[PDB]
């Protein structure tokens, strides 16, 4: 309902720059804002667009380093974050609020950004099986930054599904896990593939998991 | 002159058993009663990995869409959220959102964990592939499936030598469906370290096995 | 954006009336917002923050249209709560007669002040009463204001 | 009372032509100065327009990225400025208004008054100025003038300075195979008069500054 | 855009007739149409304002009637100072939009040309060229026919007509035909001769002169 911009790897002092697009594909009588939470932290409030009459407004502790711009015919919203620290790492969401103004909340939020706010390099992601009801799984190993999605076959195998958190390596490296149950009778005939993807490194990879 | 307003939830771990009543409570520091005589506190649950969705605007207001089960009450600096009967469906963090002081503010949040009946984790371990070993590295992983409660204990062995300290564990959040927990435990070794060893097991120890279970596997076969 | 104001001006208001509008100042007779249909608008549309915006033809959902508010759906959305959370204080414009609505609430017609009115690019037109005003700077926000 | 217009121009393709219109005896701001052209022999086509209640002039989108409207209260003169020119742009341009302060604000106008137009030419050819010979007579006698090889259009005639009109028959002019034009004015007048009377054609060619007086004798 | 669709494209009638003209609108106008009168030469004379309004100093004979798409203007009796193409515009809607136009011309007795038949000027001749002109003035219909004949030689390519607009006061129409040649040309013969063909002539007249 308001798609929004792919998850980014940032060095510290850059600029990043995070889209929102409405799935009409044309602005209406709505107040756009931006809303964040950095890890351990709560949701904090950043800053509104009108962007049919083109008010913004922003919140104090990101005045100065944040703005927020609205391009209609593309009918999508940017929020632009400068000076880039080390704490800005966050899921940043927009989210829809009424024209009136704020009180109510927001009715609607997009996805959400991961912006990674660091100076390690972007690491692709090696993937390998977790061979044998039965559990199979699938092992992502040493990539940077976050996120890594996973999915099973090409989005069918849903039930008995368990994506893992991912932990944080001593090396600075991430590693997950994804696992599923299935069946015993069905490890004969049905086939199993992960659909690992790491956005930050373009890298998909479709690992066919069987038993020996 | 204008003062900084703290919204503060409580508690902050709400543990209920499935088929009771919860209320969340959101105090704040000044009276949230705007120029237009309306009071603008809102309530929003967030699941794993989703957005934050509202469930309640302007104090009582349910919104389209949220169970009847959910009401809101209070006024001037005391609110609260009441859920009726609790659904596996309720677990999550809840906040509390303020739109009548600048800037708006969200509430700590408050983690509902729903108390289900006792269930035993099916413990699997999966050895390293190949692929991993033919670079440097080799990790093993046992995996606690589908289990309640959260406290749960995993022990390595590699010929009966205690492992400690080499282990990362990770968990689900509980279950949206079931109300359970799922943990993998991840040993790490180097290939050479792998190699000098044959009996590779994780022992798990909860509160719904009647005795510590061990799975276990060979490096042979 | 300039496509946006409605042109829905009678055929009465004419260039002669315009001229003399804010020409009479040598004046014995003087002193909830909506949806507003762009059928009975003439001119641009202004809202305060408490500084001057302008509020361009939409139709009824808000999606901005840009035809001169000929079309019957277009309208103008001015639903307003109080501008330190919500949008604007009150807004005002002309009508197809020539005649100066308000809606909403003044910032503290548009007045800060007893005595200050905020000045925008149709405040000699909206308001003639007060074309012998002086114009001050004002921080409330920066903007400006006309006084006595 | 009059809007008066800058003279016939031609300009090559691509480039600009400014044409004004001057309100003797009025503030131009009161007239709603619209800009209407007409194609030779076809219709009329509305360019852009005052809107006072806009203080501005807005154009048709047709024209939105090439035309420009200035207005000069000072000098009672409104000009218009067509850039890019292509050969669909031959045309007469009028300045419209309307008197007596009676301009609808809302731009939306029936035009009471216009001025004598301007014809803009596109073309890469260059000016040429005219010849004029005479169309000599030998109880109703016939004689003329003959306005020769010139470019751009037009070329106006009268006779005794605008005293000499029942009568006259100015021709429309024909493009010859040179791509010059070519013209004839003829009068009719009695035949007693042709020794007493005199005839004067006032040839006139604004694109060249061509001005010629011919007096019209037989023999 | 406002589209105008007017009706005829052209229009022939009698002096006293009724004549109609029809102009219709793509979308409701409400009374916002206005009639000129363009004569030719001559700028638009804007007759009727809003549908019906009639401006000063405008015959009586001039009506306009309509509310919605559809609007006709009216001239009760038609007369000879009333030829000029009549323009249709709407003033609801901007861009201010034009009707193709009318033509209207006169049906009226046939009248037979006078034939006037002009020689090259000796200033003309000084410069290399020849230019005769046969000149047929005040006849109707506008359907004639001229030829020139050089030492009765019937001359074809090498000559150009032109015909002025219906006059307002007698409904005539005049005709100039020009014969271009060279000097040489031009002094190798000595009868030139102009032979007009009309409806109001019962024989072909012939006017002619002999160089000197
Ligand atoms: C309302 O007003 C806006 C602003 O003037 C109009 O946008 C303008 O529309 C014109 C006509 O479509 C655009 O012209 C185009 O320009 C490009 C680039 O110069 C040219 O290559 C094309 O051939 C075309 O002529 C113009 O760019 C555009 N201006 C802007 C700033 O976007 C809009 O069309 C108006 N809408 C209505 C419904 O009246
Ligand atoms: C300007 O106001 C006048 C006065 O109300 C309007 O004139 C009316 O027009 C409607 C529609 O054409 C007629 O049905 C009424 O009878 C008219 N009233 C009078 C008293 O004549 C006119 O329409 C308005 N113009 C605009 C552009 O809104
Ligand atoms: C423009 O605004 C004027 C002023 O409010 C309106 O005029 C009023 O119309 C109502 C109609 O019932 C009358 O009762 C009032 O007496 C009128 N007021 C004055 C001062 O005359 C007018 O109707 C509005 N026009 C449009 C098109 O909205
Ligand atoms: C504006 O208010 C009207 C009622 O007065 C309501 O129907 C409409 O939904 C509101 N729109 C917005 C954007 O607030
Ligand atoms: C007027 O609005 C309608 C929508 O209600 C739209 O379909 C139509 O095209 C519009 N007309 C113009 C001329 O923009
Ligand atoms: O009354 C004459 C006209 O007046 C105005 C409009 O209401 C028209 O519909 C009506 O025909």
């Amino acid at each position: 309902l308001l798609e929004q911009s792919g998850a980014e790897l940032k060095k510290p002092g850059s600029s990043v720059k995070v889209s929102c697009k409405p799935s009409d594909g044309t602005f209406r009588a709505y107040t756009l804002s931006w809303v964040r939470q950095a890890p351990g932290q709560t949701l904090e409030w950043m800053g509104r667009i009108m962007p049919t009459v083109g008010i913004t407004n922003y919140a104090q502790k990101f005045q100065g380093r944040v703005t927020i711009s609205a391009d209609m015919s593309t009918a999508t919203a940017y929020m632009e974050l400068s000076s880039l620290r080390s704490d800005d790492t966050a899921i940043y969401y927009c989210a829809k609020g009424p024209y009136v103004g704020l009180g109510e909340g927001f009715s609607e939020w997009g996805q959400g950004t991961l912006v990674t706010v660091s100076s390690a390099s972007t690491k692709g992601p090696s993937v390998f099986p977790l061979a044998p009801t039965a559990a199979l799984g699938c092992l992502v190993k040493d990539y940077f930054p976050e996120p890594v999605t996973v999915s099973w076959n090409s989005g069918a195998l849903t039930s008995g599904v368990h994506t893992f958190p991912a932990v944080l390596q001593s090396s600075g490296l991430y590693s997950l896990s994804s696992v599923v149950t299935v069946p015993s009778s069905s490890l004969g005939t049905q086939t199993y593939i992960c659909n690992v993807n790491h956005k930050p490194s373009n890298t998909k990879v479709d690992k066919k998991v069987e038993p020996k | 002159i204008e003062l900084e307003l703290v919204l503060t939830q409580s508690p902050l771990s709400l543990p209920v058993t499935l088929g009771q009543p919860a209320s969340i409570s959101c105090r704040s520091t000044q009276s949230l009663v705007y120029s237009d005589g309306n009071t603008y506190l809102n309530w929003f649950h967030q699941r794993a990995g989703q957005p934050p969705r509202r469930l309640i605007y302007k104090v009582s207001n349910r919104d389209s869409g949220v169970p009847e089960r959910f009401s809101g009450s209070g006024s001037g600096t005391d609110f609260t959220l009441k859920i009726s009967r609790v659904e596996a469906e309720d677990v999550g963090i809840y906040y509390c959102m303020q739109g009548a002081h600048w800037p708006p503010t969200f509430g700590g949040g408050t983690k509902v964990e729903i108390n289900r009946t006792v269930a035993a984790p099916s413990v699997f371990i999966f050895p390293p592939s190949d692929e991993q070993l033919k670079s440097g590295t080799a990790s093993v992983v046992c995996l606690l499936n589908n289990f309640y409660p959260r406290e749960a204990k995993v022990q390595w062995k590699v010929d009966n030598a205690l492992q400690s300290g080499n282990s990362q564990e990770s968990v689900t959040e509980q279950d949206s469906k079931d109300s359970t927990y799922s943990l993998s435990s991840t040993l790490t070794l180097s290939k050479a370290d792998y190699e000098k060893h044959k009996v590779y097991a994780c022992e798990v120890t909860h509160q719904g096995l009647s005795s510590p279970v061990t799975k276990s596997f060979n490096r042979g076969e | 954006h300039i496509n946006s104001t409605a042109l829905n001006c009678n055929e009465s208001l004419n260039t002669g009336w315009l001229a003399g509008l804010f020409y009479q100042h040598k004046s014995s007779g003087c002193p909830p917002c909506g949806i507003v249909p762009a059928k009975s608008v003439c001119g641009p549309v202004y809202c305060f923050t408490p500084s001057p915006v302008v509020v361009g033809t939409t139709d009824r959902s808000g999606a901005p249209t840009y035809s001169w508010g000929a079309n019957d759906t277009d309208v103008f959305v001015l639903n307003n709560t109080r501008p330190p959370l919500g949008n604007w204080f009150g807004c005002t414009w002309m009508n197809s007669t020539g005649f100066t609505k308000v809606c909403g609430a003044p910032p503290g017609g548009p007045w800060i002040t007893p005595r200050c009115m905020v000045d925008y690019p149709y405040r000699l037109w909206h308001y003639p009463c007060t074309i012998n005003y002086t114009i001050f700077k004002v921080r409330m926000h920066r903007l400006e204001a006309a006084c006595n």
